[PDB]
């Protein structure tokens, strides 16, 4: 009752295998997974944005000089002028030929926009995993659990029970460093919090958009102001968070392989299909049945009717049932050569009923099992021309 | 003469459509733009718009312009209409629903008269770019130069050349119909036209009629509150519903069909000869990019030409078969060797 | 309900400075500009002009602009606030010291209001570009998508 | 003003807020089918770039700007292979 | 090239393989969006050999 599986990772791939409960009639399983969702850990660093030169008035005695102060804001430069003669819409501003001097300071302050827009630096670990697996075996046919995959936890929606993982491979996307921009992830190496060179990424860092506090180098200095003239010139380095946005790589969604996407959000990897996952599952003894109430199913014979060499369930045969009672018979083929879609058949008195399945050899010689009877479907494939499906479902390419 | 149109003119009306980009945002102005025509040579540009600019009321008042306010138009002046681009443009004729005005390159064409109190204006994306006539690529029409057969727009309308439907028009909600008969939702009429009229609630449910009143319903928004007003006629717009009733024929004629008329081209200087032993040295000193294509007259063509912009200095190996050359669109030029 | 933003409208006033390229040199301008923020996808443009428009003088005329000319404010009609780049923009909305417009992509902008029998305008030196967001890099914002 | 800094702390008018700006896009590329390679028969209106990414192990990402109307191949392995042609929702293709 | 072909000017009957796909209409605005490929025409007449 406790059938243990290893299962290949992938999404949209059903896993119709076979209970062999000895003792009573066999039951079927089936199990798919919904989502993959990774959610590795993930610790902030800081967040960066376009910055704001708030310059405020300044300071100018018309007749002596004024030395300035070491403000505590954040990449605050001073400088004190001397020599300046401005002139304003009501005439020259001072009587002084040369004492005149101007104490201009600036500071760099984070923009308005950095609310809104801003990049967000994550340093990441292993994290755990979690699936959303659906299982419609038995006469249930229904399952709505959510699972993880640490090899402890059971999960026992509806009747049954059972655990799932620890995942055979434990490969991550994710970099050590990761940088996210609003929506798109990259896995940009951002250098550290509070050492961003001027010009680059990180010019700017704040811990926390909440954070007062922040580390602005952006090379600011200010320089004289020309021909007598009440103003600020400040010179400095473009914004460090402007460039990087117009040459960025590309996201880490576009360029993760297995087919792994991601989102805004705790980070999941989904459809991260690679590797396999160590399946164990519970089934209830109440689903099982007496083996003496399975109608006998012997001295039965397969025929091919159609095989096609490709991805879709273009295989199609006959069986010729030789049975005494009528009702439900599970059918699944243990080798790994074929895959049946049908799943369950209603027996007749010496009936004959067709099922679809797929293939992946010319010639498939693959044992059948038919409630408690064993046949081989021996037969021969013919490879498509159009080559227009959805997404192969035999998963079974090997040696042909 | 100019009253020998009247199919467009006193058989059409204009409407209003949905601009795409009307003064700040997606409005319904009266000049809503379709099918700019951008295919010209020399920069001009044809504009249909959804207002009717052209004759008065009746038949008069080339200079004015009338367009649809709300359920009822009001003709005005042709005081201030611009149509403009990356640069502003100058119109040069303007008839029925479509305008042809000579516009500086560029990827935003914008049309917008001016109330007098207001702009209503309108804009539509839609590159319109430079086609120079020949193998000269100027970027505007010089004084001089030698013309060739363009294709261009002509500023007659007085042409049967083509045609474009104009069925009766789908009717339009107006709202402001739904006054208050101080407890019920109440209709009133433009001039006996057709009013489509019903809410969601079960009361009359044709509406072919004068100013009828409600019953059942209680709000304005939650009343159809139509206006078939077919007995003008308007343009087959895809901007505007169609009346399931029948498609109107009343085709009338396309103002500026296109010509093949003859455009000035522009004259690149001529180049500077020199020569050495079976061999050609051509300086060229172009002021635009303008075409050089050299043609060997042998037995092997070995044809070669390239779009030269910077000033260059090139070669040519002459044989005795003799060469030739045709820089920019000066006639061709051939050449024999010692 | 646009009367609760006193505070800007009542204890604000016009405001006069240098303007860098003030017509034909650098003049002391009404409406020098200042802290053009040309960072959204739409095309749209915020600017800070030291000229405050808003209410007039004391609570009313929400269509009114009120510049500083000479030792007092004036308040006038706003008839030809005219807002400009390498292509002429259009206004969408003003408060205060800021005024709101979206401008299509040039090397400066510039910003003109009319007295009637003045000019009145000014300009600075500013790079404006806007690639929408997407993956195609248009320019224009398109009627559908 | 040698004074002090008053009061008067005034609220910026128009603050930047995410909203959601109408974008365009690209003609839909017309497809066509060869042995175990994908031909996208394309025409761009303007500059987009598409991108392509393996499901399979190496991801051999490609990113590239198009503006002139070109043809583009690629090599369908059977693990499969996705692109995302500008701004339309990413799609995914088989190999036999 | 060819992408619309006539047997003649005056020819009522023609062939238009252009790839023209209706759109869905943006935000309850009554107009008639339509996907469809840059004219063929248009191309070739830029970058037509020599
Ligand atoms: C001197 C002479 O023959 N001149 C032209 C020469 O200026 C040019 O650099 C060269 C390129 O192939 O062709 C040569
Ligand atoms: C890089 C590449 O494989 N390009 C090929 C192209 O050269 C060829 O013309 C086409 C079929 O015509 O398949 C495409």
């Amino acid at each position: 009752y406790e059938h243990t599986a290893v299962m290949p990772n992938k999404v949209g791939i059903p896993y119709k295998a076979l209970v062999e409960r000895p003792g009573y009639a066999p039951v079927h399983l089936q199990i798919q997974l919904v989502n993959t969702r990774i959610i590795p850990s993930t610790n902030l660093e800081y967040i960066t944005c376009k910055y704001k030169t708030k310059v405020p008035s300044p300071v100018v005695k018309c007749c002596g000089a004024t030395q300035c102060t070491s403000k505590p804001h954040p990449d605050y430069q001073c400088q004190v002028f001397t020599g300046v003669y401005p002139f304003m819409w009501g005439g020259a501003y001072c009587f002084c030929d040369t004492e005149n001097t101007q104490m201009s300071e600036a500071y760099v302050e984070r923009s308005e926009e950095c609310s809104i827009d801003h990049a967000k630096a994550y340093k990441v670990h292993t994290g755990t995993v979690q699936a959303m697996v659906n299982i419609t075996y038995g006469s249930v046919s229904w399952r709505s659990a959510d699972v993880y995959v640490n090899g402890e936890t059971p999960a026992k929606i509806g009747d049954a029970k059972l655990i799932i993982g620890p995942l055979s491979s434990a490969w991550s996307p994710f970099d050590n460093k990761v940088v996210v921009y609003g929506h798109e992830v990259y896995n940009y190496d951002f250098p550290e919090y509070g050492t961003g060179k001027a010009g680059s990424f990180g010019d700017l860092q704040s811990r926390t958009s909440t954070s007062n506090d922040l580390y602005a180098n952006t090379n600011l200095k200010l320089q004289r102001p020309q021909a007598g003239i009440v103003h600020t010139p400040f010179t400095q380095a473009p914004s460090g968070f402007e460039r990087w946005k117009r040459d960025k790589g590309a996201p880490l969604n576009d360029v993760a392989p297995f087919g792994c996407s991601i989102a805004l959000e705790p980070l999941r990897a989904e459809n991260c299909a690679v590797g396999s996952i160590p399946i164990s599952i519970d089934i209830p003894d109440a689903a099982f049945t007496r083996i003496s109430e399975t109608p006998t199913v012997s001295d039965l014979e397969c025929k091919i009717t159609e095989c096609t060499y490709a991805s879709d369930f273009g295989g199609i045969a006959t069986v010729a049932y030789k049975s005494s009672k009528a009702g439900n018979c599970p059918i699944h083929s243990p080798s790994g050569v074929a895959v049946i879609k049908e799943n369950d058949v209603t027996l007749a008195e010496s009936g004959s009923f067709t099922f679809h399945f797929s293939t992946a050899n010319i010639h498939p010689a693959f044992k059948l099992q038919v409630c408690t009877s064993a046949v081989t479907c021996k037969g021969d494939c013919k490879p498509p021309k159009d080559h227009i499906v959805d997404y192969p479902a035999q998963h079974t390419e090997s040696f042909t | 003469d100019l009253d020998t149109h009247f199919t467009q003119y006193k058989l059409a009306r204009p409407y209003i459509a949905d601009c795409p980009n009307c003064g700040h945002s997606r409005c319904d102005s009266p000049i809503a733009i379709e099918e700019v025509r951008g295919d010209a040579h020399a920069g001009v540009i044809r504009i249909q718009t959804s207002a009717m600019f052209g004759l008065k009321t009746d038949g008069v008042d080339l200079a004015y312009m009338s367009f649809m306010n709300g359920k009822t138009q009001k003709s005005i002046k042709i005081d201030n209409l611009h149509v403009r681009t990356s640069a502003p443009c100058s119109l040069v004729s303007h008839h029925g629903y479509y305008i042809l005005a000579q516009c500086p390159p560029g990827d935003t064409v914008t049309v917008g008269f001016h109330d007098g109190p207001n702009r209503h204006t309108c804009t539509v994306a839609h590159k319109v770019e430079f086609r120079p006539v020949g193998r000269e690529k100027y970027r505007h029409p010089p004084e001089h130069g030698v013309e060739l057969p363009c294709n261009r727009y002509t500023h007659k309308r007085a042409d049967q050349g083509h045609y474009v439907e104009m069925h009766q028009p789908g009717l339009v909600a107006d709202h402001s119909l739904l006054s208050i008969h101080s407890a019920k939702v109440k209709i009133t009429v433009p001039s006996g036209a057709q009013v489509k009229y019903y809410c969601k609630c079960p009361d009359v449910r044709e509406g072919i009629t004068s100013s009828d009143h409600t019953t059942t319903c209680t709000d304005v928004k939650q009343c159809r509150a139509y206006l078939i007003d077919n007995k003008k006629w308007v343009y087959n717009s895809g901007r505007l519903p169609r009346g399931e009733g029948d498609t109107f024929k009343g085709k009338l004629h396309v103002p500026f069909v296109p010509v093949k008329a003859k455009c000035i081209a522009t004259l690149a200087p001529e180049p500077l000869v020199e020569h050495k032993h079976r061999t050609l040295i051509l300086h060229l000193h172009p002021d635009h990019p303008t075409l050089l294509t050299t043609r060997s007259l042998g037995s092997d063509a070995n044809p070669t030409r390239q779009w030269i912009e910077r000033p260059t200095t090139v070669n040519f190996t002459v044989t005795g078969e003799g060469l030739e050359y045709t820089w920019g669109n000066h006639p061709p030029k051939r050449v024999w060797a010692q």
